[PDB]
């Protein structure tokens, strides 16, 4: 007894054998949304399988994978079936858990698929795929070109066939969480370059899949390039374009409302509960603002009651529409008559990223709980601790730089307290700890921790604990590993906070990935006395690293600025066991954690009343 | 719960 039918992989495959394509699709997307609602997880999903796999998760998901894989196999190779523009569009949104069921299978991608496509035995290479000319063959084409596809594509040629086919494409290539493979990160770092220029050509939304356009937006800051973010400019002017086209006007600005004392700062929220990286950075400042300004929160019922309680009042949004959500939020700035609009995180919902490309508040905010620019007219200033600044060029707003004690940070809810610290004296083997989400993955990374293997005159062994690789994400995950480290490291699953720090607490030090460095998870290497080497650079996510590190005592060594000189200290700290116990010892005995727990949270509303009133001075 | 989209 459950709310709702399971998607079934038999019903799929009955499908695909009566040859009753539109079921077999509707059963393939019913399947690929429920793995989307789950990030990766197949519970729910209904298939039948050998008994020996009952207590074996990892070997049950690949073999999920590989029935999938071969269902997927039989259908999309039949000629007798056609593919519907909007059957396209549905697929585009889940590309990433179909680029999922064939690398997490044995079969790596669905090139034996597209080979079937092509239609010119005189062809030049294996990798070249031509098409007979017809909309089908070509959505059939597109939607099976997953990030791990080793096929030839021409952004160029395929622009100029259809611009929807290709921007779809661009926009699905975008959207996985795990993007570290050579194949992928390679499409992608591509499209970022390229795309920008072709998105501006772009009126609306309405053609391209805009249920990941946040990932879009929110996925290049993953990316090495200086002009990574360029995207965002771009996809800033096609939402801007398509709120226009619905009939959205800004708010004409005209009365500074009070209530109590005090002028309204409306805040935006897209995560916020008391276990989640945004409350643990920003609540503190949040708090304390509320003495310069009176404080609304808006949210989802996601949101704890610890959450609404850091606000004089909060509404829920009663649903998913954008629309209605940019319509409620309008309503209470005009009734409040808003001075201040205040998005603590910009880039996790589609919704908020509407919101920075519209008028609501004179005075429009944005704090690092994402830390990257939004290349946004609408954004007036940007709320950062002036250690975390590398560049103020990275930033296309003004950066309010408040001092390095602004934001005290904040225990998670689910944080142990009797924390027995561990320095084993001379290990055998040094275990390394990568707290880093499937984002920050990338092949610039696992070069880097290869070769650190291959000099280290001590052996070493890597456990990655791994956020969002969940379900089907997992096994793909593995082997990009494997294929750099082989026995030398581990990946652990997503797993719950408690088991997460025992992954790190098994460690001897940790490396911070890069280019996305750490923050919360420095919170986690503290939390149980670890020490580690971390990169620096000008944008802010390569910069927290340097700051944190500084707020610790730490040493200038254990920050590298070339990736050559993170080999050198990541080495040291490996080698050197008396040295990094020193270390470990120092932010111990120094209670290295209070002191990241500390601080003035005052200076943000102090520095935003005065902002407010310097505008109020020239109405 | 940390960083990424819905
Ligand atoms: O297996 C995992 C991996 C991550 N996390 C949580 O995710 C947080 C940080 O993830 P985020 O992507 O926000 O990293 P940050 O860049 O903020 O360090 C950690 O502190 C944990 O609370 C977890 O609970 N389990």
């Amino acid at each position: 007894m459950s709310r709702k039918k399971n998607p079934s992989v038999i019903q799929f495959e009955k499908a695909i054998t009566e040859k009753n394509y539109e079921a077999a699709c509707t059963e393939l997307l019913d399947i690929l949304n429920k793995i989307d609602t789950n990030f990766g997880d197949i519970e729910g999903i209904d298939f039948d399988y050998p008994q020996q796999l009952e207590t074996l998760m990892q070997d049950r998901i690949v073999y999920f994978c590989t029935r999938m894989s071969n269902a997927i196999t039989q259908l999309f190779c039949d000629p007798q079936f056609s593919l519907s523009e909007s059957g396209a569009n549905r697929f585009f949104v889940v590309q990433r858990w179909l680029n999922l069921i064939f690398a997490s299978s044995p079969y790596i991608n669905a090139d034996h698929i597209l080979q079937t496509y092509n239609c010119n035995p005189e062809r030049d290479s294996i990798y070249d795929i031509y098409l007979e000319p017809n909309k089908n063959v070509l959505m059939k084409f597109a939607v099976l070109y997953l990030p791990e596809s080793n096929v030839n594509l021409n952004l160029d040629t395929m622009w100029e066939t259809d611009k929807n086919i290709c921007g779809s494409l661009c926009f699905a290539l975008q959207s996985p969480r795990f993007i570290g493979t050579p194949a992928a990160f390679s499409k992608r770092s591509t499209i970022l370059q390229w795309f920008p220029a072709k998105l501006e050509q772009f009126h609306v939304l309405d053609d391209l899949p805009s249920n990941i356009s946040h990932d879009v937006y929110m996925h290049c800051s993953y990316d090495t390039a200086e002009n990574k973010h360029n995207v965002k400019k771009a996809l800033n002017q096609v939402i801007r374009s398509h709120l226009l086209k619905c009939g959205w006007q800004d708010r004409q600005i005209t009365q500074i409302g009070m209530r109590n004392g005090k002028p309204v700062m409306v805040v935006v929220l897209e995560h916020f509960h008391s276990s989640h990286s945004i409350y643990r950075t920003h609540s503190t400042s949040m708090i304390a603002a509320r003495e310069q300004f009176y404080l609304i929160g808006l949210g989802n019922n996601a949101v704890d009651q610890a959450g609404r309680d850091v606000f004089d009042e909060f509404h829920e949004f009663d649903g998913s529409n954008i629309l209605k959500k940019l319509a409620f939020l309008k309503e209470m700035c005009e009734k409040n008559d808003a001075a201040v609009l205040y998005m603590p995180s910009i880039g996790m919902d589609l919704a908020t990223i509407f919101v920075s490309n519209a008028r609501f508040a004179p005075i429009q905010v944005i704090a690092l709980g994402h830390p990257a620019t939004t290349h946004s007219e609408f954004i007036e200033y940007v709320i950062v601790e002036d250690d975390y600044v590398g560049s103020e060029s990275c930033f296309s707003e003004t950066l309010l730089r408040l001092p390095k004690d602004a934001l005290p940070y904040v225990p998670s809810s689910l944080a142990p307290t009797d924390v027995q610290y561990v320095l084993r004296e001379t290990p055998e083997v040094v275990n390394i700890g990568i707290a880093a989400t499937t984002m920050k993955l990338n092949p610039y990374f696992l070069e880097t921790l290869k070769t650190i293997r291959d000099r280290a005159k001590v052996k070493v062994h890597f456990h990655f604990a791994l956020g969002q690789s969940i379900g089907i994400t997992h096994p793909y995950v593995a082997r990009f590993i494997r294929s750099y480290l082989g026995d030398d490291a581990t990946a652990h699953p997503h797993s719950p906070y408690n088991r997460y720090l025992d992954i790190l607490h098994n460690c001897d030090m940790m490396l911070n990935p890069f280019p996305f460095g750490n923050t919360n998870g420095i919170i986690d290497m503290v939390t149980l006395g670890l020490v580690g080497v971390c990169k620096t650079g000008p944008e802010v996510h390569e910069h927290i690293d340097e700051g944190l590190f500084k707020r610790l005592g730490l040493p200038e060594w254990l920050i590298a600025d070339s990736v050559e000189d993170y080999i050198e200290r990541a080495i040291r700290l490996a080698e050197n066991h008396q040295e990094r116990l020193a270390l470990r010892r120092h932010i111990i005995e120094n209670n290295g954690l209070k002191t990241l727990f500390s601080g003035d949270p005052s200076p943000m509303g102090k520095t935003l009343f005065a902002k407010l009133t310097e505008w109020r001075q020239t109405n | 719960f940390g960083n990424w989209t819905t």
